[PDB]
């Protein structure tokens, strides 16, 4: 369930993974987070790479556990180029929404995985013959997670903004998706 | 630090 794109982020949060235990975590903040200086408005990845960062073992676990089940079915099923647009989408938006409400120090892949969440789910409720279905076990576990966020039920601050940007973006796009 | 989780 992993073609070249669920493959290279994965790789690559691995990567960055890595790199945050060696150089430690705020090291790899002032190069890949979101523009925390108008020195930096021009260091474009920063608009994508906040994606790539996960603090803990629980953070990336999670998130690449999701990603790689529902960005590795996107992927399959619907090509690879559906999964960029929908990665480069989310991670753009929920990046934005979440810096505008709480600045520009936070990270994880999760606004891409609730993109992930709301198209496979939203485009299997209307466009079932897309061979495309969040699985009733997985709409309760997505639930879940969600309302997990808006609550902030663990013991980190969640990215509350990313996540329901993430969550537009994915219906919007199998909305746009469904339409014929 | 504390960091907002995605
Ligand atoms: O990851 C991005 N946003 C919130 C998802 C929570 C991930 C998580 C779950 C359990 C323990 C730590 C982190």
């Amino acid at each position: 369930r992993a073609g070249p794109v669920t493959w290279v982020m994965m790789i690559a949060c691995v990567v960055v993974f890595i790199a945050m235990q060696i150089l430690g975590d705020q090291e790899v903040m002032l190069w890949l987070a979101w523009p925390f200086d108008p020195t930096l408005k021009f260091e474009f990845w920063r608009y994508f790479t906040h994606a790539l960062m996960h603090f803990s073992l629980m953070h990336i676990l999670f998130n690449l556990l999701w990603w790689w089940y529902l960005g590795g079915a996107v992927e399959k099923r619907l090509g690879s180029g559906k999964l960029i647009v929908i990665t480069l989408i989310s991670a753009l938006l929920s990046g934005y929404v979440q810096q505008k409400f709480s600045g520009p120090w936070f990270g994880g892949l999760s606004g891409v995985v609730y993109a992930l969440m709301g198209y496979v789910w939203l485009r299997g409720e209307r466009d079932p013959q897309s061979g495309i279905y969040l699985q009733r076990g997985l709409i309760i576990f997505a639930l879940i997670w969600i309302v997990a966020g808006w609550f902030d039920l663990f013991g980190m601050s969640m990215a509350n903004g990313a996540h329901i940007a993430g969550l537009a973006v994915g219906l919007a796009m199998a909305f746009v998706d469904s339409l014929n | 630090a504390r960091v907002w989780h995605a």
